């Protein structure tokens, strides 16, 4: 199930209260849900986080 | 259900038309046709993006 | 010449 | 490319790649694997082109078992880098797929082609 | 001469039908553009289904082989196209090339037939429009061109080397193409050589069969006779125009005794008497089987129809210059196959079964017949 | 005397027919219509039960295959005393297969022989004795499961 | 339209063919001074371009092979010497929508021989896309498929001249689509230049182009009616 | 309360009430094989869980609302299921059957197969046999008899499928059920046609047609034909 | 764009409210449910009460 | 006169409707074994309908 799922999904699997109230009220989503705890995103820093 | 059918139906279309609009915000060149039926439509140019 | 026709089936039925 | 199946014939290759062409230039395709799923959920693609090519081709295997649980054709063409440039894209595009639309312009070349990749299933 | 075996090709109607070179399969050509390799080489009355090529949406209207590895098919989209049926072979069952023919412009464009040519390892094909095109088969491209006929190309046929291919088609024409020259051959280019008038209408069906001792070209049509050329001598051999029908079979009989002619043909008997001569009766029969033979009775009261299923014994009383006619029923005939039949008297009967088992009926008394070696 | 092979999920089954050519009568559908016709037709000559499912796994592949078991074959040879008998095979692989052993049976495989299969496995927990209907459904379960483990390449 | 030379190896005279486009994949090929039909070249598909490549056999003599592009990008080489019959057959890699095909490095219509000793192979062969993609070709190194030495991509819309300098060191690939849709590729680098042109070089929308046999001229014309002409310092 | 009550095929009910559905009582209590809703009730009280049969999603289902006279599935019967996807329609035939019944399952694409032999651990009476259904011969032993034939393999030769396991499994007078999908057989004809012809190849293998049924509108250009296995 | 998110998340959720409706509702058959009879007479003399 | 014309259709039905459900008689084996099975008139009429066009001008 997750191999059928696309990679935006994949990147804020973990976040859907925070995404799924930003949708419904017009706020700007979340972009690390679960993956936040990967040890290249920790590498990372500022915006480069997101990207 | 019925009325559930309907609703999707027009939220399909007001979310079509909203698309078509971003499209026109996005790089690219345009020209608007207008059918004989009032219908308009915007056509791009050929050319590939960089 | 229906005058001398005949039908197996139209018999067959009557 | 044993898993890629069905596979387009060389004729059929370049009908499908004129009507990829021609939904670019209206913006009524989406490029890209991800995409190309995205729209399957969303039950808005008219039909779904893949690329054999693809190595590994794995990455793109998803989208049969997807299509064809929601009953959308699909179909094969051979090289990835003649897809992406029929696209309108600098890159190689191992998926796209056509938006429906019954308002369009190019209505009838895209159901012509896609009650071909129908019989060819 | 009874259907050993009804398969039904799980498709659409067909349109060709073309055996392999080792003779095991069968490719059938279907409306629907599907092409379906049937297996026979279980046994006689042995069919079973082996494959179905790669599908398409134009009408396979013709299908010729390459030994036993590519199925070649003419469409009714314009196009001849080349599926491989090699097995061991990944490309198994795909469309490998398309090639196109010459498209009429204000009409529809079709292949009646295409032939494959071993020698030269071409493929010659036929079009609506009246052209005989021979193609490269390796490169799938365009050697040559003939704008030939002036109408369909029905029908195509080669000598034994390849060295002669017969055209025919609408315009009654049958034209020969050669390559038997030497210079010819090592360029491999074919040459319009000749053509004759023989038919008075289309040519639909031909053939051509070489032995020792053997040369025909035989065509027919829609003239309905069979016409004989010979293959080498063509161009100035004589030929012959069988006769349209040749009885073997008699449809007709005649009665000495009250001046009757009986004609039966497709399920339809009409009598006939002459004193000139009036239709007495006709007689219709609801089975679809064409009436195999008809036998009269010597004074002409009872007579019997007979068919490969059943059959049926009629008696005829003259009655007002005219015939009337009732069905005598007899169980053991209505189950009966009558190959032949003849009267021994007013009465007895003997009939031929399909099976060969010769009985006498009296309106059964088997009689023996002496063994054949095999 | 004709022999039947019949492949069971509890083992490999030989049945002794009393007709040399029971397989070319064109009655075989009435005179195997009931158990007591076939227990009468038909009697068993040699039974090998499947010791584990580790051993019905490997023998039913070898089935599958048309590859000759060991069991079948150990089970095959005790028979062999018997001069000029006659084996019916319900496959035709496995009845080349048993052919090229060598053994002093002319195997016949053909489609009059389904009759007698079908009519074999129509009443064959009657046919084997001791076994229940039920604990051949139950071992056909677990045999069904292992098989498919294997294949699907789990 | 393209004219080329033809050998009759028969009688080892060479005349002129005016080679045309024909409806359905059909080539027509005419002499070039009395105007008769000397014979036909068939592709599947649309035929889109063709081009003629000269390969020297021996001393005065040479043959000549027609090479044509089918849309899908189909790539066939037709012998001219032995009654148009096919010789090769490839796919261009990652072809769609060809409009263009030419050869360079050798003689050719751009470049044209004065005597047969002159006549010389072409090294280089490249095929256009209505994507703006350019794919070149090492034609002195056979298979059903050949993989391209480079992929140029500058130009983004249909490409409509392809023209190789005398030496085949230059390839210039523009575009008519587009104002100053033209490029510079060096070769064997495949390297496009960049100091020329530039933002302020007058080509409008360039629709023609030639490079001149010698002195290393380029003459670029446009939809304005103007031919502008530049020189080459090196040549 | 739903008011569940019988219907005429033994082992299936419909819990009329508020909501009319198709339902089938469950051999396994306390789940969902493929997500369809459970409604339990209580009779003299013991409460006994029931399934959801939704027409749409299996074809035989699609049959029962068309009101076929006669189905040869039914409690205490064995049944051989050719084409069998996943639990969508085996677990509810399964059900019918009831624990005295067996149900052989027959499958040859590997991903669904795994779906299946899933399903299977939780009902003891699915004997899942994930074969190429074109060569019975390979998965003989796992068979015995069987009292009804269920095919819904979507193939062109499906008949020669349904011929071969026919004369081997089925019983004298045994079941053929069959689920014929027009297009893909023949497209270019209406569906009517198709129907016609798969009935007279029915007739060549020994099989008389009972019963044919158009499943509109839970599907387009589909129909069941029944028939029974008449050997002599 | 986040109008196009917001009218989109409406429109998933009108859909799965209508395929969870569907299961709960029953649709009456409409199709023809063709009868075999071997013999002419028991067609003619077919009633389907009977 | 044409009563018995549609007299003989009316025999040479193998179906009837009743109410919703139509029975269709079915055919003797015989029939199908003796004799192959009948053609389709849309296909052979499409195939002469062509060979014997208008732009032939056969006359
Ligand atoms: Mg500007």
């Amino acid at each position: 199930s997750l191999a059928k799922s696309p990679a935006s999904t994949i990147q804020i699997l973990g976040a859907e209260k925070a995404l799924f109230r930003a949708l419904k009220t017009k706020h700007d989503t979340p972009k690390y849900g679960l993956l936040y705890h990967a040890s290249l995103v920790g590498q990372a820093t500022g915006k480069n986080k997101g990207k | 259900v019925k009325q559930h059918l309907q609703r999707e139906t027009q939220l399909k279309q007001v979310q079509q038309r909203m698309d078509a609009q971003r499209e026109l915000l996005k790089k690219g060149s345009k020209k608007k046709i207008v059918d004989s039926s009032g219908k308009i439509s915007f056509k791009w140019k050929k050319q590939r993006k960089r | 010449e229906d005058d001398v026709e005949y039908n197996e089936e139209l018999d067959d039925a009557g | 490319n044993p898993k890629a199946f069905p596979l387009a014939d060389a004729a059929l290759t370049q009908q499908i790649l004129d009507v990829v062409q021609q939904a670019a230039n209206l913006r009524q395709l989406k490029k890209g694997a991800n995409e190309a799923t995205k729209t399957l959920n969303r039950g808005i693609s008219e039909f779904i082109i893949m690329a054999a090519d693809c190595e590994p081709i794995e990455i793109l295997l998803h989208l049969p078992l997807l299509c064809e649980d929601k009953n959308v054709p699909y179909v094969f063409v051979p090289s990835r880098v003649a897809l992406g440039r029929a696209c309108g894209v600098s890159r190689p595009v191992i998926a796209a797929s056509i938006t429906t639309n019954d308002a369009s312009a190019i209505k009838t070349q895209i159901y012509a082609v896609k009650d071909k990749i129908e019989t060819l299933l | 001469g009874l259907p050993l075996r009804n398969y039904d090709c799980n498709s659409g109607v067909i349109w060709s039908i073309s055996i392999n070179d080792s003779q095991d399969k069968l490719s059938v050509g279907c409306d629907n553009g599907t092409v379906v390799l049937i297996d026979i080489s279980g046994g006689p009355g042995v069919l079973e289904h082996d494959t179905i090529l790669m599908r398409q949406e134009a009408r396979v209207l013709t299908l010729a082989w390459k030994k036993d590895d590519f199925v070649i098919g003419g469409c009714s989209d314009g196009r001849i196209r080349i599926w491989s049926a090699q097995k061991n072979d990944e490309n198994m069952g795909r469309l490998l090339h398309t090639m196109k023919v010459d498209k009429a412009k204000k009409e529809s464009t079709l292949v009646w037939s295409v032939i494959y040519l071993p020698r030269t390892d071409q493929i010659a094909s036929g079009d609506s429009t009246g052209s005989i095109k021979f193609w490269d088969f390796q490169f799938a491209t365009l050697n040559q061109s003939f704008k030939a006929h002036d109408a369909d190309v029905l029908c195509l046929t080669t000598d034994t080397d390849n060295n002669y291919v017969f055209s025919a088609g609408v315009d009654r024409k049958i034209f020969q193409f050669s390559q038997n020259t030497n210079k010819s051959q090592k360029n491999n280019r074919w040459v319009n050589s000749s053509n004759r008038l023989l038919h008075g209408n289309d040519i639909r069906a031909i053939c051509a069969y070489q032995s020792k001792g053997a040369d025909f070209l035989v065509s027919g049509g829609v003239e309905k006779t069979l016409v004989i050329n010979s293959l080498t001598s063509f161009s100035n051999g004589n030929y012959r125009k069988m006769p349209t029908v040749e009885p073997y079979s008699k449809n007709v009989l005649v009665n000495k005794e009250q001046r009757l002619v009986v004609s039966w043909s497709e399920s339809t008997v009409k009598i006939w008497t002459m004193g000139n001569y009036k239709l007495v009766c006709k007689l219709t029969l609801k089975d679809d089987q064409n009436i195999s033979t008809c036998s009269l009775s010597p004074d002409g009261q009872v007579l019997v129809v007979g068919r490969p299923s059943t059959t049926k014994v009629f008696h005829l009383q003259p009655v007002g210059n005219k015939l009337k006619v009732t069905k005598l029923d007899n169980d053991l005939l209505l189950r009966t196959s009558t190959k032949l039949v003849k009267f021994i008297d007013n009465s007895k009967i003997v009939i031929c079964s399909c099976e060969d088992d010769v009985f006498i009926v009296d309106l059964p008394q088997e009689v023996e017949l002496l063994e054949v070696t095999s | 005397m004709a022999y039947v092979l019949t492949e069971t999920s509890a083992g490999y089954a030989l049945l002794k027919a009393s007709d040399k050519k029971i397989y070319k009568s064109s009655s075989l559908i009435q005179d195997l219509d009931s158990s007591d016709k076939v227990l009468k037709e038909f009697k068993i000559a040699a039974f090998s039960k499947f010791n584990s499912a580790a051993n019905a796994l490997e023998e039913a592949n070898s089935i599958i295959e048309g590859k000759v078991s060991s069991q079948l074959e150990k089970l095959l040879e005790e028979i062999k005393k018997d001069k000029k008998s006659t084996l019916i095979v319900s496959e035709t692989k496995l009845a080349n297969a048993i052919n090229k052993l060598g053994l002093n049976f002319n195997v016949v495989s053909d489609a009059v022989t389904l009759d007698i299969y079908r009519a074999i496995k129509e009443y064959l927990p009657e046919l084997l004795p001791g076994m229940s209907d039920n604990d051949l459904s139950k071992m056909s379960l677990g045999l069904a499961h292992s098989i498919g483990r294997h294949k699907l390449k789990f | 339209f393209k004219v080329a030379h033809l050998q009759n190896s028969q009688t080892n005279s060479v005349h002129g063919i005016v080679l045309l486009q024909g409806n359905n994949g059909w080539i027509n090929i005419l002499h070039s001074t009395s105007g008769l039909w000397l014979m036909g070249c068939k592709i599947e598909g649309v035929i889109t371009d063709f081009c003629i490549d000269y390969q020297p056999i021996s001393r005065g003599k040479f043959r000549t092979i027609l090479i044509a592009v089918n849309a899908y990008g189909e790539v066939w080489e037709f012998d001219l010497n032995k009654n148009g019959h096919v010789i090769r057959r490839w796919k261009d890699q990652g072809g769609v929508g060809i409009t263009k095909i030419q050869v360079g490095g050798g003689t050719t219509t751009t470049c044209p021989a004065l005597q047969i000793s002159k006549i010389k192979q072409n090294r280089w062969l490249a095929v256009g896309s209505e994507s703006g993609f350019v794919n070149l070709y090492d034609r002195n190194n056979t298979s059903s498929t050949p993989t391209p030495v480079a992929a140029l991509d500058q130009l983004t819309t249909t490409i409509s001249n392809l023209q190789f300098s005398p030496d085949g060191q230059i390839l210039c690939m523009a575009s008519r689509a587009v104002k100053d849709a033209l490029r510079l590729v060096h070769l064997p680098s495949c390297s496009v230049f960049s100091n020329w042109p530039t933002s302020g070089t007058p080509l409008g929308k360039v629709t023609s182009v030639a490079f001149s046999p010698s002195g290393g001229l380029l003459a670029v014309g446009n939809e304005q009616g103007k031919v502008r002409l530049w020189k080459l310092n090196h040549y | 309360k739903v008011v569940i009550e019988p219907h005429r095929h033994a082992g299936v009910y419909i819990a009329r009430g508020k909501e009319d559905l198709l339902v089938t009582k469950n051999m396994a209590p306390g789940e969902s094989v493929y997500g369809e809703k459970r409604i339990s009730v209580e009779e003299p009280p013991t409460k006994v869980e029931y399934r959801v049969w939704n027409p749409f999603r299996s074809k035989l289902a699609a049959g029962i609302m068309g009101g076929l006279d006669e189905l040869f599935i039914a409690p205490g019967k064995k049944v051989l299921y050719l084409g069998a996807a996943s639990g969508t329609s085996v677990s509810h035939v399964s059900d019918v059957v009831g624990p005295e019944g067996v149900v052989y399952a027959v499958e040859f694409s590997h991903r669904p197969g795994r779906e299946l032999i899933s399903m299977a651990k939780k009902r003891p009476n699915i004997i899942p046999i994930i074969e190429d259904a074109r060569h019975p011969q390979k998965y003989r032993m796992l068979i015995g008899m069987v009292d009804c034939v269920f095919a819904d393999v979507a193939q062109p030769d499906q008949a020669r499928i349904i011929a071969l396991n026919s004369h081997m499994f089925l019983k004298d007078q045994g079941g053929v059920v069959i689920s014929i999908k027009a297009n893909c057989i023949d497209s270019t004809v209406d569906a009517e046609t198709v129907f016609a012809r798969e009935v007279q190849k029915l007739r060549e293998e020994r099989i008389k047609p009972l019963e044919q049924l158009t499943l509109e509108p839970y599907e387009r250009d589909h129909c069941i034909v029944v028939g029974r296995y008449m050997r002599s | 764009t986040q109008d196009s998110n917001y009218v989109r998340t409406l429109r998933q959720i009108e859909l799965k409210k209508l395929e969870k409706g569907a299961k709960q509702l029953m649709f009456k058959s409409s199709g023809n449910h063709t009868i075999f009879v071997d013999s002419r007479e028991k067609m003619n003399e077919f009633t389907p009460e009977k | 006169k044409t009563k018995k014309r549609k007299t003989l259709k009316n025999l040479r039905k193998d179906s009837v409707k009743r109410g919703k459900f139509r029975v269709q008689l079915l055919s003797t084996t015989q029939d199908s074994k003796t004799l192959p099975p009948k053609k389709e008139s849309s296909i052979i009429r499409s195939k002469d309908r062509w060979l014997n066009r208008k732009a032939l001008n056969k006359g």
